[PDB]
């Protein structure tokens, strides 16, 4: 019944997001877990002021598809939780698309891309789950159509929460 | 060289790359 255009978590990390600026920003992270990879796309650059860290998605062929369901699993870190810890903390991140006939390659363009919604964590990690080794992943889902063009691309934008994606699930439905 | 901190328990689990 879910046709599934893009799934971030399976991907092997191979998918070539693009961020921007450069490598300050978000960050692809990788490590093995139960002999399975695992991938996180991390940005916690909350000591210094003036964060707007973008990512965006391949772009993905829309075909068939006019309404899409966008499902995130992510993790944010509690403000307070910083010993030092700045004014500049954040706890949302906020979800853009944007429709084109067209591949926008390298140049990112921020400028084309429509806003979703603000994203705000239900479970906010503090330092007693660091102690329990113990994740609160978040699940978010919002929708955005009719779609009537080529492909689409998503994206992220951090203005400065330490945040991680695990997840960036995007289908349709077809009944 | 990115000093910045641990963003979930998960970074608990050595063998982490950026
Ligand atoms: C700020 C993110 C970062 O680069 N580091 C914190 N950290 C994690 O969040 C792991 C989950 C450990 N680091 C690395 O793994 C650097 C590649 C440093």
């Amino acid at each position: 019944k879910e046709v599934v255009l893009l799934d971030f978590a399976a991907a092997g990390g191979e998918l070539g997001w693009l961020t921007h600026p450069y490598g300050k920003g978000w960050d692809l992270m990788q490590n093995i877990m139960n002999d399975m990879p695992i991938y996180m796309y991390s940005v916690c650059n909350v000591m210094s002021g003036d964060q707007d860290n973008w990512l965006r998605t391949n772009w993905v062929y829309r075909g068939e598809a006019e309404r899409i369901f966008i499902e995130l699993k992510f993790t944010v870190r509690d403000c307070n939780s910083f010993p030092g810890g700045a004014s500049s903390c954040k706890e949302t991140f906020n979800l853009y698309y944007a429709e084109s006939d067209l591949d926008y390659g390298t140049n990112f363009q921020k400028r084309l891309f429509t806003k979703i919604d603000t994203i705000a964590p239900d479970e906010i990690t503090v330092s007693s789950d660091f102690e329990a080794r113990h994740v609160k992943l978040n699940v978010e889902e919002r929708s955005v159509g009719p779609l009537t063009r080529k492909g689409f691309y998503l994206a992220f934008q951090d203005i400065g929460a330490c945040v991680a994606l695990l997840s960036v699930r995007v289908y349709y439905k077809k009944c | 060289a990115r000093d910045c901190p641990l963003v979930n328990p998960l970074c608990l689990h050595p063998g982490w790359t950026c």
